[PDB]
């Protein structure tokens, strides 16, 4: 009976609710972030149930101010409602303090709200896993965020049912380039890895989304991957796909 | 009456008791000492994923210029401890004009404790704070709070699942000595002592990455970095 | 009250006098004016001495959080928390103050919030009652990027001026310098600033 | 318009070798007009007593407020409460209401029951506590009082001489009054007994 | 938290039970004649060494021409009768007019229901 | 301001009331009742501002009957002024005053014995043998101070009374148009209807 | 705050239950005074008797009432009692009539029993009371938030042997001295315990002496129950 | 969680109530014995590990400079008591009569706040029981003990917690009506001994008493209505020098 | 009212007249202006005189709460803060002009508060009517390094000036001395020099001399 209301701890110290809260999450879409050389990338497999889709519009990567990108997996609509706190959460910072939020302080600030819902059995824990980041004052930063509230920071990270492929090849990158990665390089990256984290979801049609926060492609601000940049990668990831 | 935190028929509150395991969750070891005049806590770092960014792992904090508190349980049970900590300071100063006193601090936070403990709607938190600093009144101190809402000051102490061996080791220490503190004038030398005592129970060894110190001095907290430890673990490879 | 804050090479400088007046009445002759809201952040009080205490025990109280979170704040949002109180609280107050803050990658900065809770960045700044006097004196005098002595002179200059004019104003000069070797107390007598 | 003028009337208290006396004038009026000879200011909780002049609604009130005090306080405490005591509850009552006063003077007097020193206490509007231990006044006729006592008193005084001087204190001071008088009533208390008499003044 | 709620068979058990309290209670009755109405109750004998001078009779009056009798439980009724004997004052006051034996009752009445929601 | 006289004799209370209502420059009505029953041995008149000195009134009024059906009993007169005293003593203090006085006059069924209170708009209570508010004390006062015994009959209060209108029609500036009177004794309430001529 | 499948309140039934197992207080009402005893809960040859009131407390200068039940409970609710009987004597200048206090202290009782989902007050009392419209009155109330008015009445432990024992010898023209006695009676054939002994009771009396006029609250100090204890024959 | 937590059991029982009581039971004793010029708490200071400092942990704790306090049961739940207890002892009255309450009001108020732990919705009763001493002008020397459904109760001498019943039996025959403080000191120490496990001395033992007016304790000389607190715990010196005479 | 706070060599003194006056008369020929916020920390108020003791009796419960809970002994710049940020908060209303002292672990402090909640540190401060007669001697007579007895004698000195030359003042001198190793020392009419001389007749009236018109016992016990 200890896994009927969410704050209650079991035998063994552990939360179910939360845990329950986690699976949720695995059962969705997959969804990464890589930190390079001076930004993030960040890109999420959207599932195409049917051809009825209009391409290229339901956007699922979020901004939160104007340098902070945010993405995460599993119940959607609960990742809304987080950014959207994130988003009130930025504001506050900045009218009192001038200078955006920097990503440490965002980050900590989804962790307390998120760390809350675990604390009252009137609250369900958050359906979802965030991964987000941005450009501050001192380099960029690359953070995921458990249903739990737990987060730390990442050099790369990736989150849905695609996961252990991903974070199969992120490992990769970590090892093959410690020196950094050039933020074109994680665009592509990205989009390879992503390619790859869609066979476990080996069923469906996909659209990749991918964006970026880099000091020298996007002056530090989030900006999507349109046009001729996302076509370059799709293709790059299409050549290493066999 | 095991859900919530009202009494068992044996007189029990089993919430608060399966907090203390959820203390342990994380794996982590940590003890601190008093020194002639600082006091330190080290704490065992662990960066599984090769993924993680192995500066952002830390289970210990800066609460204000002059306390720091190290954390065994989860994170987030630990950072919504540690930002209360803070705050608390803060508004204790502002209203009253001088630096909340870590013991202070702690019974504050065990008065907050408590009350999770006795309102059915709130769970304890599963962790376990140890709160240093040098008091410009009592000097070099440590005080830990637990999820019953228990507080108490310590000679030195030790916290983890493998708390006792740790504990034992100090026990003799200070049986040995006599004295309720490391007999040395530098932090430097009491930071080598602790991690030296801390090898000697876990029967392991450590590299720069693998330990997290924090120390306190008259009027300030740090935590050292890699590279300070390292000139530390250097030093000790001498005497052992 | 007269008091300045002046940014020079190695960082900036805030002067004030030393005197608190109630009507002609020198209820205090040794006051001091320059307070620390952070460890190099600092403001130069004008107005009710009421009103700034407050607003500064407040700020230093907003800046030591957000120190325990987020580190060492900028100048820039030592401002902010300052013009969000003064602005805000506009209705009930009469403060106009000036912070002064040394940065490792800013070097030294100034900012003026005057009555209306306002903020202004400014390579120098005077206020008080007798700031009026030496707007002149100070437009004429003022260089960019002066070395300490320098600016350490146009500071005790100018004010040994406004005190000369300005009754409100008195007592002895003091001084904080702001650079990245720490922070520097001084202080210097009337039988000195008198006679330049 | 000064709600501390309108009603009129004063009350004095004064201590003596193991006794104390506490007088008050009767009159009730509105302003020049007499409407009442028989507004005694004089109340006791058990052996204390508190005369009050002032606004004679709040006169009212606070009497009734005082007893409602002491009848709870005898009830949880058990004993009869005492003048020092009753004196902070009479202060901390007023203070209660700092910005919106009960336009009032009162004044104790009683001796406790334990130590047997006499006592006897003023305040204004607000609390403010006057304790001295040769006599209070308060009253439209204050200053009178004032010169009055600072003339006729003396130190240890028994209550058979106390009594007189009190009585002349209040019957000459009210007589420059012209809101008080029509009346007046004293109390002499001691320890173990407690007389009331009325005077004969002028009713004018 | 809704005490009063449904049931699979359309019934609200708590205002059903509420009827069984009812039924516990000492016997009210009351018939109307041509001209006047009487009303008349049974005195519960659990135990017996009661000062009837005192008592709380069995029959209110709501106002100098209305009464009110109850059967069940003795302080459920007391509310009910406050809340009545108010509302008859309040009715004179604004309407210039004492009540009507109907409407004190469909006043009555409104409070009983609005417990049960 | 309106004329409110009382009066109490050995066995009732008198109560006299001016019967006009002004509003500016004319005279609205020249036969108001400015008095509730309060109890039906307790009864209740007024002056003051235009409407807070009904609703007052009123006020009272309920709160008096409600306590008798609640208690099935008549609060003594005494009983009903402290409470009314209470409720002006309050209104001194609120947002907005009720400008009222009142004369209570009522026999006291337990101890046999008329009585009659006086209350200003501030909560200010005393019992009297004849009193009045306003300024209708000014110029009847001297006439009641002189004339009136305690063992005095109704009759002999009745004409008192008359001889206080009678100054007060020949030194007033204002036209009251005449009082009305009622007693109050131990068989009730009476409206004494020949005080236009006795 | 609910009700059963049979229309009983379980809380209040349960709470009753409770009280059963208090100590008995006993009042009973004669012609000229009130009597008010009670047998004392769980003591000791170390419990400090003399400074104790347990079951017998003042509400007003001429109300007090026994308790049987939860002595916190009680407080509460007394305290509450002795306030309503205070603010009455500010807004009206006289003594609050018995029926008027018992009435609202048993209005609080049945709100716990109508609404808001805490648990009643396990407690019942007997009002001992006088005043001007009705003399010398004795009331109860329990949980249920139900009073009544007594001319002999018990409560706590053992009340139907107690009641039926004050039916047995009860009669409409008593005297004090002789409800003293009765009183003490009843409590010593319904004790649980050895025999009734002075530091076990609780006795009160409620005079209005004949050469005066204002009614006597009496608390009797242990001393006093001894020497009643002796004079009615208990040794 | 608004409903109460403490409701009646069919048997007429409050649950939450009698298991706070089973908690109490399981604490470390404690015990208060009342002298003619004074009265004594003791209990034991029941050291966790050898590595925290005794110190520390004040289980005998001040409300008033006459009044003290001891208990057996959480002492989490007693550390917050004692604050709401001194608080209150200031709220509800030195603000109001310029005076701390007698021991008796200030009993009373402690008990007001635990029998609403045993009704507020969504609470536990307080684990604990304590005994508070203390002294007033008018009604002399006083104990208490008070439990968590909120009844309290005036004790000659009285323990709590483990061995109460050994203990309680132990008073009962040593305590008499003239017994001098150090006398009841010794009776507390020798009545502490017996449910004591390990080292009994000056650093295991915690007492404290309420007795003579100290001026030394005052901090200021002048005024001189208020000779001192009455209130003084002994030192772990002065607690042995007893012991030695045992 | 004059109140005076005069810092030494190893401690505080603060000292007041004697004199409460309701407009131009003359109150309470001796109340006492000197207040004891906690053992070792007293302050002297001028103004509303009903504020300036509301104000500390609340804050010295506050503090003796906060020493309770912290195991720790009072500090001035506590009392300060907490009494500055309540009369702010009544900005102004609460006319307390005070000079609060005291010695506690950091040492000797003396500081001054005006009711709208600004405060002042110094060696030597003066408040009240006698504000300036006082400060005058200070400004005259004061040096750094006064010894215990320099201090009072100078408080002392400076509360004189606003007796003679104040109107506002007179009757007496009340002093306090805060010593640091010591325990505070309360010094009430330190001074007296304001008595009056004895009348030049009894005004002790005959018996009998007062109209009596009726006689009677009145009952105090119930
Ligand atoms: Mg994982
Ligand atoms: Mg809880
Ligand atoms: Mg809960
Ligand atoms: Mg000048
Ligand atoms: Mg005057
Ligand atoms: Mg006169
Ligand atoms: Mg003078």
């Amino acid at each position: 009976g200890y896994d009927l209301s969410n704050s209650v701890f079991s035998p063994d110290g552990r939360n179910f609710q939360v845990e329950y809260a986690v699976k949720a999450v695995e059962n969705g879409t997959t969804s990464i972030g890589i930190k390079c050389n001076d930004g993030v990338v960040f890109a999420v497999e959207k599932l195409i149930t049917s051809k009825l889709l209009v391409p290229q519009k339901n956007v699922k990567i979020q901004v939160v101010d104007r340098h902070i990108g945010c993405v995460y997996s599993g119940l959607i609509p609960d990742g809304r409602h987080l950014v959207n706190r994130g988003r009130e959460e930025a504001a506050s910072f900045k009218k009192l303090y001038k200078t955006p939020i920097p990503i440490p302080a965002f980050a900590d600030r989804l962790g307390q709200y998120v760390q809350a819902h675990t604390l009252y059995n009137s609250v369900r824990p958050f359906g979802v896993s965030t991964i987000f980041g941005g450009v501050d004052k001192n380099g960029a930063h690359l953070y995921m965020l458990e249903p739990s509230g737990s987060y730390w920071g990442y050099k790369g990270a990736a989150t849905g049912k695609g996961r252990q492929s991903a974070k199969a090849e992120l490992e990769k990158l970590v090892d093959h380039h410690p020196e950094g990665l050039s933020a074109r390089e994680a665009v592509k990256q990205a989009a390879k890895i992503i390619y790859l984290a869609h066979e476990d979801n080996k069923e469906k049609d996909f659209e990749l989304e991918i964006s970026w926060c880099s000091l020298s492609e996007t002056n530090g601000l989030h900006k999507f991957v349109k046009g001729d940049l996302l076509q370059e990668a799709i293709d790059f990831a299409q050549k290493e796909i066999n | 009456d095991r859900h919530i935190t009202i009494f068992s028929p044996e007189g029990r509150l089993y919430q608060v008791e399966y907090a203390f395991k959820a203390t342990n969750q994380t794996n982590i070891n940590s003890l601190a000492v008093r020194g002639k005049d600082c006091t330190v806590v080290i704490s065992q770092k662990k960066v599984p994923d090769k993924l993680l960014d192995p500066t952002t792992v830390s289970y210990i904090f800066c609460i204000s210029r002059t306390i720091g508190m190290v954390v065994n349980g989860p994170i987030p049970d630990a950072r919504n401890a540690a930002l209360r900590a803070k705050a608390e300071a803060a508004e204790f100063r502002y209203k009253y004009g001088y630096d909340m006193p870590c013991d202070v601090l702690a019974k504050r936070m065990a008065n907050l404790s408590q009350i999770y403990t006795q309102r059915a709607y709130m769970r304890p938190l599963g962790v376990i704070l140890t709160f240093v600093s040098v008091d410009e009144e009592l000097g070099p101190s440590i005080y830990k709070t637990d999820p019953a809402g228990y507080y108490v000051g310590y000679k030195a102490t030790a916290t983890g699942p493998k708390q006792q061996e740790i504990t034992t080791n100090l026990e003799n220490h200070f049986k040995k000595s006599k004295i309720d503190h490391i007999n040395e004038e530098s932090w430097e030398k009491v930071v080598e002592f602790a991690i030296t005592h801390m090898i000697d129970a876990l029967g392991t060894e450590f590299s720069k990455n693998d330990l997290e110190v924090g120390v306190a001095t008259k009027d300030k907290f740090f935590t050292l970095s890699a590279e300070n430890i390292e000139e530390r673990l250097v030093a000790i490879a001498e005497q052992d | 009250t007269s008091i300045m804050a002046v940014t020079f090479k190695d960082g900036v400088i805030l002067g004030a006098d030393s005197r608190t007046t109630t009507g002609a009445y020198i209820a205090n002759r040794v006051t001091d004016k320059l307070t620390r809201v952070h460890d190099k952040i600092w403001c130069c009080r004008s107005g009710s001495a009421a009103d700034t205490q407050a607003i500064a025990d407040i700020v230093q109280y907003h800046l030591e959080l957000y120190t325990s979170q987020y580190g060492t704040p900028s100048t820039e949002t030592a401002a902010s928390v300052f013009k969000e109180l003064c602005y805000e609280n506009k209705d009930n107050l009469t403060a106009g103050i000036i912070v002064a803050g040394y940065d490792d990658k800013n070097k030294g900065e100034v900012y003026t919030i005057p009555l209306g809770g306002s903020v202004h960045k400014l390579p120098y700044a005077i206020a008080g009652s007798g700031s009026t006097f030496i707007y002149g004196y100070c437009d004429k005098n003022f260089r960019e990027n002066m070395s300490k002595e320098e600016t350490v002179d146009f500071i005790k200059h100018s004010l040994s001026q406004a005190i000369k004019w300005d009754g409100s104003s008195g007592g002895v000069i003091r001084m904080v310098v702001l650079t990245a070797a720490g922070v520097e107390r001084l202080i210097f007598y009337p039988d000195e600033y008198e006679q330049l | 318009s000064d709600p501390s003028s309108i009603n009129g009337g004063i009350v004095v208290a004064m201590t003596g070798k193991d006794c104390v006396a506490i007088a008050c004038d009767l009159r009730l009026g509105s302003q020049s007009l007499g409407v009442s000879n028989k507004f005694e200011k004089i109340f006791h909780y058990g052996h204390v007593f508190l005369g009050i002049t002032g606004l004679a609604t709040d006169v009212t009130t606070l009497n009734e407020m005082f007893r409602y005090k002491t009848n709870l306080y005898k009830l949880k405490e058990e004993r009869a409460i005492e003048p020092e005591t009753f004196t902070q509850l009479v202060s901390s009552s007023l203070y209660e209401r700092r910005f919106g006063p009960y336009f009032v003077g009162p004044v104790v007097a009683g001796i406790n029951s334990k130590s047997g020193k006499p006592f006897i206490a003023g305040f204004d509007l607000i609390g403010c506590i006057d304790e001295a231990k040769d006599f209070i006044v308060s009253g439209t006729a204050s200053d009178q009082l004032f010169g009055m006592c600072e003339s006729l008193y003396e130190p240890n005084l028994e209550p058979e001489d106390l009594f007189e001087t009190i009585s002349q204190a209040l019957l000459n001071a009210a007589d420059r009054d012209a809101l008080s008088g029509w009346g007046a009533v004293v109390y002499i208390i001691k320890k173990d007994e407690v007389v009331k008499r009325y005077l004969k003044m002028r009713q004018d | 938290r809704a005490l009063s709620i449904f049931s699979p068979d359309g019934h609200i058990f708590q205002v059903e039970y509420a009827l069984e309290a009812v039924k516990r209670g000492t016997c009210a009755v009351g018939v109307k004649g041509k001209n006047c109405v009487v009303l008349g109750c049974e005195r519960r004998s659990t135990l017996k060494l009661q000062d009837t001078r005192i008592t709380p009779s069995k029959v209110s009056k709501i106002d100098s021409h209305v009464v009110l009798s109850f059967s069940g439980l003795n302080a459920d009724s007391r509310i009910l009768i406050e809340k009545a004997r108010v509302e008859a004052q309040s009715h004179r006051l604004t309407l210039e007019d004492p009540v009507t034996v109907e409407y004190l009752t469909r006043y009555v009445a409104g409070v009983q229901q609005r417990y049960t929601q | 301001m309106d004329i409110i006289l009382g009066i109490r004799v050995q066995d009732s209370v008198i109560l006299a009331s001016s019967k006009a209502v002004t509003r500016g420059i004319s005279v609205l009505k020249d036969s108001d009742d400015k008095t509730r029953q309060l109890s039906p041995h307790t009864l209740m008149s007024f002056a003051g501002e235009a409407g807070d000195t009904v609703q007052f009134a009123e006020y009272i009024q309920a709160n008096i009957q409600l306590y008798s059906i609640r208690e099935d009993y008549e609060l003594s007169p005494q009983a009903v002024s402290s409470f009314v005293r209470q409720e002006l003593a309050k209104s001194i203090r609120s947002r907005r005053p009720y400008q009222v006085n009142v004369l209570i006059g009522g026999y006291d069924k337990k101890k046999n014995k008329p009585e009659l209170y006086q209350i200003d708009y501030l909560g200010t209570k005393v019992e009297l043998p004849y009193g009045a508010h306003g300024y209708s004390g000014f110029y009847t006062f001297s006439l009641l101070d002189h004339h009136y015994r305690p063992d005095m009959t109704t009759e002999e209060g009745l004409d008192l009374l008359k001889l206080c209108v009678q100054e007060l029609e020949k030194r007033m500036p204002m036209d009251f148009k005449g009082v009305i009177v009622k007693i109050v004794d131990k068989d009730g309430i009476r409206q004494v209807d020949d005080f236009q001529a006795q | 705050t609910i009700f059963s499948p049979e229309g009983r309140l379980y809380q209040v039934e349960y709470a009753l239950e409770s009280i059963s197992h208090a100590g008995t207080a006993i009042g009973i009402m004669a012609s000229d005074g009130i009597v008010l005893a009670a047998e004392r809960k769980v003591t000791s040859t170390l419990l400090e008797q003399d400074t104790s009131t347990e079951k017998l407390y003042k509400l007003n200068d001429k109300i007090a009432v026994a308790v049987a039940g939860l002595t916190a409970d009680a407080e509460i609710l007394i305290n509450t009692a002795r306030i309503h009987a205070q603010n009455y004597l500010k807004t009206y200048n006289e003594d609050i009539p018995v029926e008027i206090l018992v009435r609202r202290l048993s209005d609080i009782k049945q709100g716990y029993t109508q609404h808001g989902g805490l648990r009643p007050f396990g407690v019942s009392f007997i009002y001992a009371g006088y005043d001007d419209r009705y003399g010398y009155q004795l009331y109860t109330s329990n949980p249920s938030g139900n009073y009544t008015g007594w001319k002999a009445i018990s409560v706590g432990a053992n009340t139907s042997a107690a009641q039926t024992l004050l039916q047995m010898d009860y009669k409409d023209d008593m005297k004090v001295d002789d409800a003293i006695e009765l009183a003490l009676k009843t409590l010593s054939k319904t004790t649980d315990s050895s025999a009734l002994t002075y530091d076990r009771l609780e006795f009160a009396t409620i005079r209005k002496g004949a050469n005066d006029g204002e009614v006597y609250q009496k608390i009797f100090k242990p001393q006093e129950i001894k020497d009643i204890l002796v004079k009615t024959g208990i040794t | 969680y608004s409903f109460s937590l403490t409701t009646f059991s069919p048997s007429g029982k409050l649950g939450q109530i009698d298991y706070a009581l089973t908690a109490v039971k399981q604490g470390v004793t404690s015990l208060g014995i009342k002298a003619t010029n004074g009265v004594v708490i003791a209990t034991e200071k029941k050291s966790s590990s050898p590595l925290a400092m005794s110190e520390t942990l004040s289980k005998v704790s001040l409300l008033t400079p006459d009044i003290g306090a001891v208990y057996s049961g959480m002492g989490p739940d007693y550390r917050v008591l004692v604050d709401k207890s001194r608080k209150v002892a200031h709220t509800s009255y030195k603000r109001i009569y310029g005076e701390y309450p007698p021991t008796k009001l200030l009993v009373s108020e402690v008990a007001k706040i635990m029998q609403e732990a045993t009704q507020s919705g969504g609470v536990r009763p307080f684990g604990v029981s304590l005994l508070i001493a203390g002294h007033d002008e008018f009604n002399g020397f006083s104990l208490y003990q008070v439990d968590p459904s909120g009844s309290y109760f005036p004790w000659k001498a009285t323990a709590i917690g483990k061995g109460s019943v050994a203990a309680k039996t132990f008073l009962e025959k040593r305590w008499n009506d003239e017994l001098e403080l150090e006398d009841a000191i010794h009776i507390a120490l020798l009545t502490l001994k017996e449910s004591v496990e390990g080292e009994f001395n000056g650093d295991t033992i915690e007492l404290a008493i309420i007795g003579d007016e100290n001026p030394d304790l005052l901090g200021y000389t002048g005024i001189p209505t208020d000779k001192g607190p009455r209130f003084r715990k002994l030192t772990s010196q002065e607690i042995n020098d007893r012991l030695e005479a045992l | 009212t004059t109140i005076v706070g005069v810092k030494f060599n190893n401690g505080v003194v603060i000292a007041a007249d004697t004199r409460s006056t309701q407009g131009p008369i003359v109150a309470d020929k001796n109340c006492a202006k000197l207040h004891r916020i906690s053992p070792k920390i007293w302050c002297a108020g001028a103004g509303t005189a009903a504020d300036t003791e509301a104000v500390t009796q609340l804050i010295g419960s506050n503090i003796e709460l906060h020493s309770l809970y912290t195991s720790r002994e009072p500090r001035v710049v506590s009392a300060l803060q907490m009494l500055k940020q309540h009369l702010f908060k009544y900005q102004g209303h609460i006319g307390a002009y005070l000079i609060v002292a005291g010695v506690d672990p950091t040492g000797s402090h003396l500081f001054s508060i005006h009711a709208h909640g600004s405060t002042d540190v110094g060696y030597y401060l003066s408040l009240g009517s006698g504000s300036l007669a006082a400060m005058a001697v200070l400004e005259s007579h004061w040096k750094q390094d006064l010894t215990k007895e320099e201090a009072i004698k100078l408080a002392s000195d400076a509360i004189q000036a606003g007796i003679w030359n104040d109107l506002g003042s007179g009757s007496n001198v009340d002093v306090c001395v805060m010593e640091i190793g010591k325990d505070a020392e309360y010094l009430r009419n330190y001074l007296t020099p304001n008595v009056r001389e004895e009348k030049q007749k009894s005004y002790k009236f005959p018996r009998g001399t007062t109209a009596v018109l009726k006689e009677s016992i009145v009952n105090i016990c119930d």
